[PDB]
């Protein structure tokens, strides 16, 4: 399960090849569903499957 | 400590200003090659934006329609701040902000502000704007924005949070915002708890600026293939 800082959900953790810009913190999906997330302290990107 | 200039220019509170595509980033999500509709408060695209002379310093108190854009084209940084509240003549609260000591800040409180305030320049000097002030709430310090350099702003305040976002690029035209793409990053984030509904420039003294209003519209906002945004339509403009 999930809280990051207020995000939340279910998934299985794996490490992510997506880059974000400065501006963003989660992305999403077509059909707008969230995959990767920036960890709240660490700036390294995740890939919530 | 204040100058006693109050230059009190005297130019019509229009101008024509070719704008367009400004944006700011309206959420921290991450989209790939998505087209985003986005209602908020943004300003018209070909929008009115006031283009004031200054020090002889025209800097009348300013409408605040839903929210505001400003810019400027200064190598020395000489416009320092901005003054937002219902009134800024010290019977309400305002919201200073201020750009010295190369970091931002910005203080929301009830100002006994100068009719014509600048920034003093050595030594700087707050009370060359304002001599005193009372009943605070809000304190705010952030990096400072600088690097003829254009600097553009977006100022917001929804539901008593207060909000800019910026984009800084070099420009060569200074009569006309530059065209072509630009998206603006968060640079603070205040819970001032005001009513704005009036502006007023602040000024360091040894200047002219554009300023813009915001309107609750729709915004296709196009994105890239790694989540920057490309391109945007004001939904009903024409
Ligand atoms: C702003 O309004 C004034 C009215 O005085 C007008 O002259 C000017 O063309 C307008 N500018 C834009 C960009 O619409």
């Amino acid at each position: 399960n999930f809280n990051f800082n207020g995000l939340t959900g279910t998934g299985v953790l794996t490490e992510s090849n997506k880059k974000f810009l400065p501006f963003q913190q989660f992305g999403r999906d077509i059909a707008d569903t969230t995959d990767a997330v920036r960890d709240p302290q660490t700036l390294e990107i995740l890939d919530i499957t | 400590q204040c100058v006693n200039l109050t230059t009190r220019t005297q130019l019509p509170p229009a101008y024509t200003n070719s704008f367009t595509r400004g944006v700011y980033y309206p959420d921290k999500v991450f989209r790939s090659s998505v087209l985003h509709s986005t209602q908020d408060l943004f300003l018209p695209f070909f929008s009115n934006v006031t283009w004031f002379h200054a020090i002889r310093f025209d800097n009348p108190v300013l409408p605040f329609n839903d929210g505001v854009y400003f810019a400027s084209t200064e190598k020395s940084n000489i416009i320092r701040g901005w003054i937002f509240g219902t009134t800024l003549d010290s019977k309400t609260q305002s919201l200073l902000i201020v750009n010295n000591a190369t970091n931002v800040v910005i203080k929301v409180c009830e100002f006994q502000f100068c009719n014509d305030p600048f920034l003093g320049v050595w030594m700087e000097s707050e009370f060359r704007v304002y001599s005193s002030a009372n009943n605070c709430t809000f304190e705010y310090v952030s990096q400072p924005f600088l690097m003829k350099n254009l600097r553009e702003f977006v100022f917001k305040n929804i539901d008593g949070y207060f909000k800019i976002y910026s984009k800084h690029t070099p420009i060569n035209l200074v009569r006309d915002l530059p065209q072509g793409f630009s998206a603006l990053e968060p640079l603070v984030d205040l819970p001032i708890g005001i009513n704005i509904t009036r502006f007023q420039t602040l000024l360091a003294l040894h200047a002219a600026y554009y300023v813009g209003y915001l309107q609750p519209r729709t915004f296709l906002l196009k994105y890239n293939e790694n989540g920057t945004i490309t391109d945007a339509v004001d939904c009903a403009l024409d």
